[PDB]
């Protein structure tokens, strides 16, 4: 135990999280918090239309918020109130282009209704 | 004929049958005989004595 030997490659182990064509890495272990168990599919009850998840495009990661967190921000301070199925679209429209320009959100342009889970990784780059 | 059905041009998939609300509400509403046994207001009158 406790044998530090850094090299040119660095010291620690890097963990991955691969999706369709997006790999984003973290040195640190996540602090996972899961507010509810995983939802059942529920297209049987209210849809006769052709239902398909577009998991090769929708399950990619996409940056929806970046913000400077200075020391000038006080104690009880909001930093981002993200409304997450909206913020995926309003971030793209904040990039001054349409929803159909991004692979993640083209079925929102076409389809009328959506039910699905959402993974969120709030990464920080502090010293 | 009335209920004839020549060419069903179906675009739908299968919809899960609830059993007329049995799956959600704990009671079926298919039989309309048992909805008829809820009491409905039949009449309403003011007692008017003449003689």
């Amino acid at each position: 135990m406790d044998n530090p030997n850094p090299g040119p490659d660095g010291e620690g182990e890097v963990e991955l999280e691969k999706d369709s064509n997006v790999v984003l890495t973290t040195q640190r272990d996540p602090s996972t918090s899961i507010p509810a168990p995983v939802s059942v599919k529920w297209s049987r009850w209210t849809s006769n239309d052709v239902v398909d998840d577009y998991a090769t495009i929708t399950s990619r990661w996409y940056q929806i918020a970046e913000f400077v967190w200075s020391k000038d921000d006080p104690f009880d301070k909001e930093l981002a109130r993200l409304i997450l199925p909206r913020a995926l679209l309003s971030s793209i429209e904040a990039n001054s282009d349409a929803i159909c320009d991004v692979p993640n959100t083209i079925p929102f342009k076409v389809h009328a209704y959506w039910r699905g889970d959402m993974e969120v990784r709030v990464q920080i780059n502090s010293n | 004929e009335e209920s004839r059905n020549t060419t069903v041009l179906d675009t739908t998939t299968t919809l899960q049958s609830s059993g007329f609300g049995r799956a959600f509400f704990g009671e079926a509403f298919n039989d309309l005989k048992t909805l008829m046994r809820r009491y409905q207001l039949y009449g309403q009158l003011l007692l008017s004595v003449t003689t």
